[PDB]
């Protein structure tokens, strides 16, 4: 998925916020990995995507 | 250097009201997990802004 930058820290087992409560909610036993990278070059339109 | 500090007094502390106001880049919590912040009552609270 694509999120806001200040919200990447919300993609973690224990987190609260709009993403971690209403949107995604990673489990407490995730046993995986979270890759995240800035995509302002891709997911951004000159008028705003 | 001259940081403020205030009492919070009687309150319901629901950070959900702040969700479409600004995204908190840093929301590290110590001694208390964020997920439990909605199931707790605090006898004293200070701001330190
Ligand atoms: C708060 O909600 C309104 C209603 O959709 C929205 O237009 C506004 O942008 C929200 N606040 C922020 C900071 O996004
Ligand atoms: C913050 O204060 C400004 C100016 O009074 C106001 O325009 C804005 O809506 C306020 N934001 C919130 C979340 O109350």
């Amino acid at each position: 998925f694509v999120v806001r930058g200040d919200e990447v820290r919300q993609i973690a087992p224990g987190q609260t916020g709009k993403i971690a409560d209403y949107n995604y909610k990673l489990p407490d036993d995730f046993t995986g990995c979270v890759i995240a990278w800035n995509s302002n070059n891709l997911d951004s339109k000159v008028g705003g995507n | 250097y001259a940081w403020n500090r205030k009492r919070i007094s009687n309150c319901v502390a629901d950070y959900s009201v702040l969700y479409n106001s600004t995204s908190f880049s840093t929301f590290k919590c110590y001694g208390v997990s964020p997920t439990k912040l909605n199931d707790l009552c605090f006898t004293n609270v200070y701001a330190d802004s």
